[PDB]
């Protein structure tokens, strides 16, 4: 009919815009600055690199760690980074000067995952030493060490007002912690205990998204302790792969995968809605821009690049 | 890197 019309899209149309080359070993993590202007990348090559978020343009290299870096995270004001290294330290960095303001010492094995609280006066760490640590940003001193898990800590994240920390671990557990006391408020291991490879609060802080090394993502209502959604179809049995809520357009779940693809799911229906092809090794990390429909993806040793993808909604 | 194997 002459009155037929283009239906409203129910899937994103992410398309490769840029490829960011520079790291000389596997990339470990990519994160967009809260102000949307920058992307930071960590790598096994011991370096952090900064890139323009919209043009993929290399900006600078930040160095000082003596071994490889598994994670990097921005402060709320986009002025600081914290990095987590195999050299058993975290380092706080001034982005504009590239100088290390503080070296956070105390973990007795690889530091694996890192994050500021929303206020950015605290850093939370997770380590292969099975501990979670909470650090004072201004002094660089360890405020609390939590006996968080019985195997390496894979992820660590503050909720939206900083009152809670969620942690994941190869011991199969997700735990929620009271920032103020360090007390454990909840343990989820509702059913079997495959290693929990990643976890993160939902933006509204009422859900947690957790990856397990059985090719599964689960959205949890943690106040109820129930699994609300399950996302399958990707491959994730080995590496600690980042997942994300994409909220700028349609509501998706985004994750890398060990088949070298970026997977995009409809958060509500669990349907795979896009798979992004291009990387030549495991996509270890993805991130979603805070205001625009942009995804960054990063890959391991046989790739070493970051890719920026953009969609129309 | 520990995350990259």
């Amino acid at each position: 009919s002459a009155t037929q019309s283009k239906p409203t899209p129910v899937k994103p149309n992410y398309a490769l815009k840029f490829t960011l080359a520079g790291h000389t070993k596997a990339v470990s993590s990519v994160k967009f600055s809260p102000n949307g202007e920058w992307l930071a990348s960590s790598s096994a090559d011991k370096l952090i690199k900064i890139w323009g978020a919209y043009d993929g343009k290399f900006e600078k290299t930040i160095s000082g760690h003596k071994l490889g870096i598994s994670d990097v995270a921005w402060s709320s004001d986009s002025n600081l980074l914290v990095s987590a290294s195999d050299d058993k330290t975290l380092k706080i960095w001034d982005v504009s000067s590239g100088k290390c303001l503080k070296t956070l010492k105390g973990h007795s094995n690889y530091v694996f995952c890192c994050n500021f609280n929303p206020q950015s006066n605290l850093i939370v760490s997770g380590s292969f030493d099975e501990s979670v640590r909470i650090w004072d940003v201004k002094t660089g001193k360890c405020l609390k060490t939590l006996p968080a898990h019985s195997d390496p800590v894979s992820a660590v994240h503050f909720n939206r007002d900083g009152s809670l920390i969620v942690s994941s671990s190869y011991d199969g557990l997700c735990r929620i912690w009271d920032t103020a006391s360090g007390q454990c408020l909840k343990t989820l291991i509702d059913d079997d205990n495959p290693p929990v490879s990643f976890v993160k609060f939902s933006p509204n802080g009422k859900y947690i998204l957790a990856a397990t090394l059985d090719n599964t993502l689960k959205l949890w209502d943690y106040s109820k302790g129930k699994c609300l959604k399950t996302y399958t179809g990707h491959k994730n049995e080995k590496y600690c792969i980042f997942a994300n809520f994409s909220v700028t357009g349609g509501k998706w779940i985004v994750s890398g995968s060990e088949d070298n693809l970026v997977y995009i799911w409809n958060l509500q229906t669990k349907e795979i809605v896009q798979k992004l092809q291009g990387h030549t090794d495991v996509v270890i990390s993805t991130a979603c821009h805070p205001t625009e429909n942009i995804i960054a993806s990063a890959a391991l040793e046989n790739d070493k690049t970051i890719k920026l993808w953009k969609s129309d909604c | 890197x520990x995350r990259a194997x």
